[PDB]
């Protein structure tokens, strides 16, 4: 039943007595459900250390991973160029999933096309699919460049991208001069960040490999910035703002901030902003190139050093005080522009906030996961605040990255109880936070279920989740935030301290039981 | 009513395409005539999508794992292949269930094999067997395992049927291999077909020799309802208020025991024809179970469906049906009286795949709303045969529409509201047009039944009459 | 007992068994406490409508007010000028309270001095105190200007500020050219915003009244901006940024953003930034003057229209969408300068976020309180979002403001269930939230106790608090936020929608009870 | 050391002031000589503040309402006058209590008369009576009313005593008028005096004729402990572990019945001499109850205090005292072993209003820390008499220090840590010096007793060895 004045959605409509009676009759009559005592016993068993030992012996089963496949990162890299269409050679379900997944994260339109390869292509290949798809996309959506990635289908059948695009050009399906970069992005190697790296390296090679004869290093007095796989608009904004305040000429390659933040003003803009083809063609004339996320831009680094002859600096991510300072000093050294007083004042203000919130942040224990560069930068910042990272997880990390993170942890006394895990999924993390309970989690939306499990064990065992990373599906407009530089450090510090204070208020709200510490002033 | 103008718009929109794409797409666009009964003479469907025109369709893996097999709560479903698939399909569809997730319930989790280069090169049968052993060790309370194949499984020479047989015999467990490779078929519909084939081949006949379940003349099974936002529950209570006993529901909040007990029911109430007609016809052929379609969107279709279903039974069930209708009449009458004046005369364009586009029109008409254009991502000619009599004269019909085509149609026709998937939501919000996402129902609901009609009307009113839609033009421009 | 490895603070170490036994023994032995049944009965009675009827019949008692006294606002206004020492004429306890209260809000050093009047001054007045205090402060802290306000002590004894300053100057305690503006700020009249208005009017009069002969309106091609009592530095920053983006010459009078956000770089800066004396002297030469908060800037409006002869526009606070548009259009009309494309894109992005979050924000019920201009701007924005304000409280409000708010509510169908209260306190608000429960409260930290009480009635009766306003004591760095302009509207919308989503996640976290609606994507 | 350097520094800091202010402030700064037991020949205190020098002192209303009467949980305290006074003092002091706020406890609430112009001009006695009636109407479980006067009350000649007497006789309620106007005295100290006098006049002697309370030879009353962060509770357990029975607790978590029962105890254990010596001496004169001071800051001082207190009773109490000391010895020994190596040799400067600048020294020495400078806001010559013996030779002493003076002193001495109030915290954090709030314990604690010592050591370590203090200088300067 529904009251017209106060209509209830599924929650709490299905908490009515008639619905509960229905569900009870259904379960008792036809579900053959296990008894509640057995279920409770099994859950309690899965919260134990023996279950953790069984869980960490897994070799073939992956449960709740924290990574995606390469063509997603390839599409996101492709979206960062001016009037450019992402074209994924293979099956259409992959493109449907990519579009829906980015739509749920960014809450914005995402444009991507497929050539819709079917069982026929499994034995003949996708030459005709490539030709017709290129012609149709160019005729219909009028893009200036088509950046082509692959699904695991075409990767397994061994489709030759270069030959396909060449044969499409020579037979008149697309103009010969028309820019069609390509990159092999197989889903069973690496992850989405690897796909971003492959797509960017392919585009750079397409635009600069055959025109290096007249290129002079440093002749345009700019610094190339390669952001990598980045799902925060505020990071692009803050990098541009920080470079502009220094008066530093720069070129941001693969800049998607405009196309993912178009205004709602009565028209639909499929394309907006992005790196121009002229910028990519003129990139080898820059003084140097800075990779914001080096640990998944290795192929890009190799091509940049081998071909453009740029001495790429060994910089970490500009997350947190020390590494932001190092990034700024490296930029000042390369460009010759002194660090302005506004940046000094911003750094001092961040230090002031650190001094203000240090008492509440000291000694807090965090589990945390994400992409390698973001994880290591966040761990560095947590050590800078005096916090203790306990469980550090990176499903797509490698052994060299783990060694670097271990070296970072050894440099601080607050990393004595930290352990770095690579190749582990969120079920491993659930076991870890059951057996060695931290104060908070830091990760994407998938962690919410873990929190639920903790609350099922008890309120005193619940580990709250802090949504920092990708993807975030259950909150609105968090993709507008910033994690890089002093501004990003300020935002993350505010989020951490306020989460701690909110948890303290929740724990201390009980009348005449715990409300003695429910202080007005914190 | 302006049939020639709709035909003209179709031609102007088709002008952009190359010759082959234009000739293909011309057959998927039509102007509805209510008098025409055979849709094949006007519209073509269930064909491959044109390359590079940004279609909305999914794959067979989405149709099998994400639609049919996923809602089964007490079984564990393994995404066999690389990691992307189950990750993008994890908890994206609001198929609701009751259970302790991680202990006896596993819908919202992502079990995957996560192939690397070596699994692609040397195969993954041994890895699948090791994964099955690990699943048995870490998840003892599961009641079955499904193996949903992805594209490399079909492409490389994996044989998961023999591994499933051997492991099931070894472990006394039901292990169901599903060859739902994404490159098979043209859309999610063949995924539905493959999933139903797997259901009949490996699950449906377990209790054929078992006769320990007490049956009553009032046994039905709900087929094709996936409990989106609780939809199935909102239907089930009505069937239990009419005096019927719902043994099973496929497959939202469904259990494998319900599937095994389904052949014991007296009637199969099929909600989604397109995804479950295959198993419905198989049960009619093998067990003699009659099956009928019903509609629980809006009070009118709900009342008609209840009366027909009761007509399939004796007089006591009919009397209980009349009691239920009389009980729920004032509530939906109040809903109508409150919301119809604020939605009367509004025009809606709906794009959805398979069953929803002609199956929710009655609820809009109950609110005094007119559907002027309706489209299907992956339906067949029989769905359009039902749709043409469901829709009105000179309305737009369109199969596997492209983004460009749909945007041009919306610009010309100018509807007050569009119902479609999220891939269109933000495009049409930036166009200044209210949008309601039918597949997740904008994370609201349920909309089935009398209790769902109130939520449906409230949501349509709150989005259509939103004050934000009057503010997209800056006062200085 | 304390374990050295895990030391417990007050919470939860007072939850130990020995401490619980001690407290129970103390209560049962010597506290003569009322029986728990009587306490429960009385609380339940205080939740009722009859208690509300008794509560709103109050005429003499005030419980838990939401306003401060005038000299606090006078001090806030005085800090907005360069190298200006706030000088409060009266008793030192007032200055101690003001300093502590602003320290707890802004978490920054806040400077002010007192002349420390005692009973001797309570008999013979405070001439000598004023002379000695002016001399001592000028010699010790070296301010460029000294702004003088009063406590209720000097107001009751009728100390004459003008005569005291003149006698101090002619007797050589301070140079005759040293600027010492003054303002009478009686705490028994109005509130802190009235003190801000009085202080600003006094300063403007001091610098402009006797030099109007050579002033020509519009001769410096600038617009004067007076912010009023503001405790968000982001609001000053966003106003300045919007004016600079438009290319509008402006003069922000009483700009304290720098002195309240000094960096922690190893030295203490008592003064930083602020409005210069030259700016105040040249203010009558502007094209016009804009008051950001006209409902507590009436005396300054009278002075500016009567003396500067500026045609002050009739503008509301630039909060939300339509009022920000009106402010921008009025600025464009006055300055003769067009609105740039960046602001149009920002407005479109705000509209996009509105369309994204409208489904979750529709129909929610809010109680809210604060200062008049902030309250009316928040109510306007809530109506723009499709929300339903139900209990609107403004303790320091008047009847004309009540009619203005009623007129705003009547213009929208979403304000049909809204009642406007002036002169009521937070105990009235507690009664209102108990008898007509809203979905959320919006106010300062003092509302936390209200939430506690509602949680004591039951989880289904708890009304969560959203901390927007002044003062906020139990969270860190929220004073850095923004409420004005499109940026402020975006921040407010994000906070509202994510508070709603966080509450929804809390209500659906119970496994096998309500977790059927614990959706990954929202 | 370098007494001559300290004196020369005092002179250079003194130079800035005008002649009158220089002459006055010269008497309030001193170099400690532990042999000198007469502070009057060395330092002057409890005088008026010089105008315009930005003093830290509060008012008499803060001394009475915010310190003495406010912690009384079961009474309602009306801030009589304009609105600001009780608003700035509401819940700013962490005087912890157990109760149901708004029903039987009212500590964190703000009750005021909120005068307007009409109340100032025509008086506020009638408003006071009507307010008392309304308080009785809406708060029936209150057990007494206190009326704390603000500055206009004394300046307009309102007679709150007669109103209190009449309303108390009418309602059979204890109404205590307090003339704590902020202009009286020079600091919070006269507020303490006025509050104690009102307690004596209206509360303390209500049960003089009552003999129904059963007494024991082990009856003690904790006087001058306001339960900051639970301080008093951490004390009471120890006294209860020693075999004593604590009747009352003045006044954190205190109740009016406990105050009324206080004249029945055998010993008055005074923690804060400065705020409660008045009532202690009055009770010794009137009831013959002895009183002694104790110190529960740090293991050494609390062990000495427990032994001295047990020396006042029979041998069983002494045996229980030794048992308690033996029980708690390993815990604080472990705390020392963990934290003393991290804090050995560090130097601290303190500035707190009375008693605490000298009682917290012992715990700092227990962690191997040296106090190089200390001072008071509102202490008297007796407090300095007690202080001078407990500080080191040639250490800086200072009474009612100004902001400029303290800033220059910190710049020259350069201590490792500063312990002061909220009005110096951010000033010295911006200078790069760790700061601990020693009024509210940086919103942590308690620090009294063995349990409080662990928290104290942890807090000092976490603030002093914080990495953020090594990052204020940017690498490019
Ligand atoms: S199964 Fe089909 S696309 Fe019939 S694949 Fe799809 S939960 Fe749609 S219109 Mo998503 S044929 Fe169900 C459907 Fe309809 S996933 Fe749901 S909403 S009624
Ligand atoms: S059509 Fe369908 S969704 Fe596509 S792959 Fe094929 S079954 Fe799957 Fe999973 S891993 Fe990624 S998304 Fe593909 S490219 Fe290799
Ligand atoms: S020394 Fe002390 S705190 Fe000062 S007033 Fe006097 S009793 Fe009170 Fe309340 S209202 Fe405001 S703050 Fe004062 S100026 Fe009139
Ligand atoms: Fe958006
Ligand atoms: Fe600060």
């Amino acid at each position: 039943s529904q009251q017209v004045d106060k209509i209830k959605a599924s929650y709490p409509l299905f908490l009515d007595q008639d619905y509960k009676d229905m569900l009870a009759k259904k379960r008792d009559g036809f579900e053959e459900k296990y008894p509640q005592d057995k279920i409770d016993e099994v859950f309690q068993w899965t919260t134990t250390k023996e279950y953790q030992e069984l869980n960490f012996q897994r070799e073939a089963l992956t449960v709740n991973p924290a990574k995606a496949c390469q063509p997603l990162g390839a599409v996101l890299c492709a979206l960062g160029f001016e009037k450019t269409m992402p074209y994924v050679h293979g099956s259409q379900g992959c493109v449907a999933y990519f579009r829906s997944y980015f739509n749920r994260h960014f809450r914005e339109p995402v444009s991507c096309v497929s050539d819709s390869m079917t069982e026929d292509a499994a034995v003949f290949g996708g030459q005709q699919n490539m030709k017709d798809g290129l012609q149709n996309c160019k005729a219909t959506y009028k893009p200036d460049m088509i950046a082509v990635s692959t699904t695991c289908m075409a990767e397994v059948i061994g489709d030759d991208l270069n030959a396909f695009i060449n044969n499409s050009k020579k037979e008149g399906f697309i103009p010969d001069e028309f820019p069609v970069p390509f990159a092999h992005t197989p889903s069973f190697v690496g992850s989405h960040v690897t796909g971003w790296d492959n797509m960017f390296e392919g585009i750079a090679r397409y635009f600069t490999l055959k025109s290096m004869d007249d290129k002079v290093v440093g002749s345009n007095k700019k610094i190339n910035i390669v952001p990598g796989f980045e799902t925060y608009l505020g990071n692009f904004r803050v990098i541009k703002r920080m470079l502009s305040e220094m008066g530093v000429g720069y070129s941001l390659l693969s800049d998607p901030e405009e196309v993912l933040d178009t205004p709602a003003d009565g028209q639909f803009r499929m394309y907006a902003g992005g790196t121009t083809q002229e910028e990519m063609k003129d990139a080898p004339n820059a003084l140097n190139t800075v990779l914001l996320q080096p640990w998944h831009l290795e192929k890009t680094k190799k091509f940049v050093e081998g071909t453009w002859k740029h001495e790429v600096p060994k910089l970490n991510i500009p997350m947190g005080l020390d590494w932001t300072d190092e990034f700024l000093m490296k930029v000042s050294e390369i460009s010759g522009q002194p660090i302005p007083a506004s940046l000094t004042k911003e750094r001092g203000r961040l230090v002031d906030m650190m001094t203000d919130s240090h008492t509440w942040l000291h000694g807090k224990r965090f589990a945390l996961w994400g992409d390698p560069d973001f994880v290591m930068g966040l761990v560095k910042f947590l050590l800078e605040l005096g916090c203790e990272p306990v469980h550090i997880l990176c499903h797509n990390g490698n052994k060299r990255w783990k060694k670097a993170v271990d070296a970072i942890l050894a440099a601080s006394p607050y990393g004595k109880n930290a352990t770095v895990y690579i190749g582990k999924d969120l079920w491993h993390l659930r076991s870890l936070v059951f057996t060695d309970k931290p104060d908070f989690m830091i990760g994407n939306s998938y962690g919410k279920f873990i929190q639920r499990d903790t609350l099922h064990k008890g309120k005193e065992f619940e580990v709250p989740l802090i949504r920092i990373g990708f993807p975030i599906f259950d909150r609105h407009h968090l993709h507008r935030s910033t994690t890089l530089g002093y501004e990003g450090a300020m935002q993350i510090l505010t989020t951490l301290v306020n989460s701690i204070l909110e948890r303290l208020d929740e724990e201390t709200r009980g009348m005449q039981a715990t409300d003695y510490n429910h202080d007005l002033v914190r | 009513m302006s049939r020639e103008e709709v035909e003209s718009l179709i031609q102007e929109v088709l002008e952009v395409y190359p010759e082959k794409a234009r000739k293909d797409r011309n057959k998927h666009l039509a102007v509805n005539d209510p008098a025409v009964t055979q849709s094949k003479k006007c519209i073509i469907s269930n064909k491959k999508s044109q390359p590079g025109l940004m279609t909305i369709r999914g794959c067979a893996y989405a149709g099998s794992k994400g639609v049919v097999w996923g809602p089964i709560k007490d079984m564990i479903h393994i995404s066999h292949g690389p990691v992307g698939c189950g990750q993008y399909s994890r908890a994206g569809r609001r198929n609701y269930y009751i259970g302790t997730t991680g202990v006896n319930a596993f819908v919202t989790m992502n079990f995957t094999s996560d192939f690397q280069e070596k699994d692609i090169v040397f195969g993954g049968d041994k890895k699948l067997a090791k994964l099955i052993d690990e699943v048995e060790t870490l998840f003892p309370l599961n009641k079955g395992i499904s193996v949903q194949s992805e594209c490399p499984i079909g492409l490389i020479g994996d044989d998961i049927e023999s591994v499933s047989k051997v492991k099931g015999a070894e472990l006394s467990k039901t292990i169901v291999p599903v060859r739902c490779e994404g490159f098979r078929g043209v859309s999610q519909s063949l995924g539905h077909h493959i999933a139903n084939d797997a259901v009949r081949d490996w699950v449906l006949g377990k209790r054929d020799e078992d006769t320990t379940f007490a049956s009553t003349p009032y046994d039905v099974a709900i087929i094709g309802d996936y409990n989106i936002g609780g939809d199935a529950w909102s239907s089930r209570i009505l069937l239990e208020e009419m005096g019927l006993r719902c043994v099973a529901q496929w497959s939202g909040d469904g259990s494998i025991s319900e599937i095994e007990l389904t052949p014991k029911v007296k009637l199969n109430l099929v909600h989604c024809y397109r995804s479950m007609n295959y198993i419905s016809r198989h049960m009619e052929e093998k067990y003699g179970i009659p099956w009928m379609e019903y509609n629980f969107f809006g009070p009118t279709k709900t009342i008609e469906s209840l009366r027909a279903i009761a007509a399939k039974f004796d007089e006591s069930i009919q009397k209980k049906c009349e009691e239920v209708i009389a009980k729920y009449k004032p509530e939906w009458e109040a809903v109508v009286a409150k919301y119809r004046p604020r939605l009367e005369g509004k025009r809606v364009m709906l794009y959805i795949g398979g069953l929803r586009p002609r199956h929710v029109i009655g609820a809009y008409e109950d609110l005094g709303m007119e559907v002027v254009g309706t489209g299907y991502e992956f339906a067949h000619n029989d769905d359009y045969d039902r749709t043409m009599k469901e829709m009105g004269d000179s309305t737009l019909l369109y199969d596997d529409v492209t983004g460009y085509e749909f945007e041009e149609f919306v610009k010309r026709i100018k509807p007050d509201l569009i119902g479609s998937g999220i891939k269109e939501k933000f495009i049409f919000q930036k166009m200044g047009i209210p949008f309601r996402e039918m597949h997740s129902w904008d994370y609201s609901g349920p909309y089935h039944g009398f209790d769902g009609f109130a939520i449906f009307a409230r949501d349509m009113d709150m989005t259509l009459n939103n004050p934000c839609w009057k503010k997209l033009q800056a006062p200085w421009e």
